[PDB]
């Protein structure tokens, strides 16, 4: 139900990997001693690799692995390293500056700064798993770093159109978010030597929880008032991307259509835009769309022996999923 | 005179920001712009004016206001909100060879090697007294960079800025058209020298 | 002697890969379109791949292949890309506006576009290099990429530090611009399938003709005209980065050691450095360092069998070295 | 009195843009300014002055020049070059518990959280009627962030900024002193409210 009280069954090991990022990146350099304090917030409680350290540990056990492998952890480093390069950067690109509350690196740092540390980090996970020497979780990896690059086409591409269905929206939302936790969950579950079967039901487990996720701050996006989030409320909808609560909407709306196709041409016509959505009932629908991601996340575990590892992994997607009430 | 002479002048004052209509405009602007071309088109001074073609409409014609958008899903696949600003819009009518000349200019930031146009000539015919018929002939982007940018959405780009169909023109002064195309468009075009083009 | 003349031997390779490259840098988005031209000024006659292909044809020859393989390719352009990449990542990163000459991506297109661009091939690299399945030579490639992180960190560190040494010299150098020849003739090398003594002495071969490369260049940041450069005679020291040339200047002159000690606080104190760098024959012992370097290399190839295509290595040795006379 | 007065307000015009000589001067500025404090310290008012401390040395006062510099590979080992701003100097002299404190503060120029300082206890002593021999306690870089940054190199950064050694008051106005320490180094300090620091 709360963020420390899921993140507490591998507080150690998020500890652990928060001092290794903290050293490693800001590399007794100045500047990037400062930016790596504050990229990694002390302590290391963060989702995804908590994620990575739970199905470790799951599955570990599962298999009889008594401790935690040198893979594990240089897996949920990477993991880290990855989701923290790709904000940075994405921060850089698009202009941002802010991230849920608090201010960006680009924003601290400059420009320069926050696309070196990001460079670094990609470096570093870069080579990191190149040394896990597991051909597998290196092409998983890859393919997370490839579908950031498609993510970036596909949603410079998708701006604006009302035509974008639901599985092509699914598909950025996976580009986005999905992917990285889909991988580090089957490559958590490759480095504990578990079944094939184990590692895809591990891969669908971080998909669709990811899914869920994505879908779930879709939402947050309309539904959380202007100053709870650090933007107006609907913004990834002025600003052409439209996400599920509009595709729902527009599903059987005509008049969001030729809002949104004059590109929010009237004045006003966001927030006419904005009543449509929470009238058509595609917030509602949005909703029972995370809520499926997340029951296909929670069947996904039903392989893992009871534990308080898999009991943390499925109370990752009750608190998503009440999240949004 | 100056009702229309200072209503012209009005006409060009509500249309300052709005970037010649072609990325959208409130609809409540858009009505005031249409009341102030009905009211021009209403004060024609030129009447039967495709026995005056030479004289009145030829020439070289910038434009100024046009319902022609270029919105939402179009605008991004041609990179039109971010990366390539939609330059002049020119029509020589040039009334010798039955002529019409679309030249859509195009610009890039700091690209000195994107700055291109989309051409399209066209040659028109007299079927009534105030009004052409507009026939497509050639098309062509340059420099090639522009094209390699465009070329893809090429069709999609031209049918934006057909000139093909009719052009029924209504007030026709010396120095300012308005145009009616097939397509119910309003086209305000100015007069511009030749070397703008 | 001329770098057509090296070229045209590998042009054909080239133009595939220059085409392939603007194929898929530029995925339909109107602005990278453009910057994928403007990036592969078009032929695709540029030292690296030209590399790659070369000891690509060589090795394969030495071994029957009777082509380059798929690998060979993926490998000309993973390198091409990483090169690329890093040398926009670097103009974004301490703010350039030139690079030889030509204008930057960053100038042209802006930083989030030039972010983009260099994430974009770094991502199709990082993908293309998993789908080789060769565990060596992507770790070869990520100690490259490793090494452009090293190589930031350690400039930064060794900023008007009077008492680098050449050996540390030497490996900024490396993590420069050798480490990624080096690599990438190792790997063309290791895909042809020759034994690991080639493929050691193509390393070799490699990281040497990248060390003479940039200890030439290191010289013409001096010998050259502040025209003949987009930049001053002299810009590598103005700049607080103290190359071979000044190394070996301060060897001897104590007074170029206050002058960069005070940063250059004199006003015509870079002059007077310049001065005392051409007078120190420090710009000599720097040639002869080339020098070298470039015979290391050229006996690196004596393992290849008689061509045209260890001709074309042997010649990009001396192509370098009489580019200072 | 204006002699040594519009001198003083000379040397001030001189250090305009230099940053209290931190990092470094052109040569013939240097040799200008030290004429300026050699013809202040000439003209000083304040002689036989550690018996006068209370009333002419007691105080907070900021540094506006010395021949501390940081320059080359520390300026680049401190991040002083492009990320950490040095701000002001302050030397507060307090005779009754007979203390000498250094506060350096500091800046990152966007890090509301790093916008710390290094503090330097020292403890005085008078030896010779224009001499007072330095001793250091206590040294402290706050925030623990800004400590994060300078640590693996504290020990240069106090070295920098340490008063330990004497400290010879050559001039010394009621908004202006000069002191020569032992390592031949200028300081040039000026009053400011202990509010400031
Ligand atoms: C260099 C290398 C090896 C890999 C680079 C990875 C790559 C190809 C691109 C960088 C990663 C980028 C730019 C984006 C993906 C990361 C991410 C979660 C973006 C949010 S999408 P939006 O911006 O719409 O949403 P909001 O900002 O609100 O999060
Ligand atoms: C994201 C990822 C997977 C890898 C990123 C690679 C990485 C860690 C950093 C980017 C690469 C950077 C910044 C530099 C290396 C490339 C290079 C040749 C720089 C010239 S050094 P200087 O600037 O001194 O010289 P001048 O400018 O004159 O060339
Ligand atoms: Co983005
Ligand atoms: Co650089």
């Amino acid at each position: 139900m709360s963020v420390s009280s899921l993140l507490e069954v591998v507080a150690d090991d998020l500890l652990k990997l928060n001092n290794n990022l903290k050293s490693l990146v800001g590399a007794e350099n100045p500047v990037l001693v400062s930016a790596a304090e504050q990229i990694f917030g002390a302590g290391g409680k963060r989702l995804r690799p908590a994620l990575v350290f739970l199905v470790s540990r799951a599955t570990a056990e599962l298999a009889g692995l008594l401790e935690l492998t040198t893979e594990h952890q240089r897996l949920a480093e990477i993991i880290e390293m990855i989701h923290t390069a790709s904000l940075i950067h994405d921060d850089v690109i698009d202009d941002s500056g802010m991230r849920r509350g608090k201010e960006t690196i680009h924003q601290l740092y400059g420009t320069r700064v926050a696309v070196l540390a990001g460079d670094f980090m990609f470096a570093q996970s870069s080579w990191f798993l190149a040394n896990l020497e597991n051909i597998e979780v290196i092409k998983l990896i890859s393919q997370v770093i490839k579908d950031f690059a498609s993510g970036e086409i596909k949603q410079a591409s998708t701006l604006f159109d009302c035509d974008i269905t639901l599985d092509d929206y699914l598909l950025k939302s996976y580009y986005k978010t999905a992917s990285l936790i889909a991988a580090s969950t089957r490559s958590a579950a490759i480095f504990s030597g578990v079944s094939t079967a184990i590692c895809e039901q591990m891969y669908e487990y971080g998909r669709n929880l990811g899914l869920s996720f994505q879908v779930v701050d879709d939402i947050l996006d309309f539904t959380q008032s202007a100053e709870q989030l650090g933007k107006p409320a609907g913004s990834d909808l002025a600003k052409g991307n439209l996400t599920a609560p509009v595709i729902f909407a527009l599903q059987d709306e005509p008049q969001l259509r030729e809002i949104i196709d004059s590109e929010f041409s009237e004045t006003n016509s966001l927030a006419t835009a904005i009543e449509l959505v929470h009238r058509s009932g595609g917030i509602k629908r949005a909703h029972e769309l995370a809520r499926e991601k997340g029951e296909i996340a929670i069947q996904s575990l039903q392989c893992l022996p009871r534990s308080e590892f898999r009991s943390t992994l499925e109370n990752m997607v009750k608190y998503n999923l009440e999240r949004i009430d | 005179e100056a009702a229309l002479g200072d209503a012209k002048d009005a006409l060009y004052a509500a249309l300052e920001g709005m970037n010649r209509g072609i990325f959208g405009m409130t609809s409540e602007k858009r009505s005031e712009i249409h009341a102030l071309v009905e009211l021009l088109e209403s004060k024609n001074p030129t009447p039967e004016p495709t026995d005056k073609l030479q004289d009145k409409v030829d020439g070289c014609w910038r434009l100024v206001y046009s319902t022609i958008s270029i919105l939402g899903k179009k605008r991004t696949k041609l990179g039109l909100r971010d990366f390539i600003s939609l330059g002049d819009f020119f029509q020589m009518i040039d009334v010798k060879e039955e002529k019409a000349v679309n030249v859509i200019k195009f610009s890039a930031r700091a690209l000195k090697i994107l700055s291109g146009q989309l051409t399209i000539e066209a040659s028109y015919k007299i079927t009534t007294k105030t009004k052409v018929d507009i026939t497509l002939d050639s098309s062509t982007i340059t420099p090639d960079q522009l094209m390699n940018i465009f070329q893809k959405n090429y069709d999609m780009l031209l049918a934006i800025f057909n000139p093909e169909g009719w052009l029924e023109i209504t007030y026709v002064d010396e120095s300012l058209r308005i145009g009616r195309d097939d397509k119910a468009n309003i086209f305000v075009l100015e007069r511009a020298d030749p070397s703008e083009v």
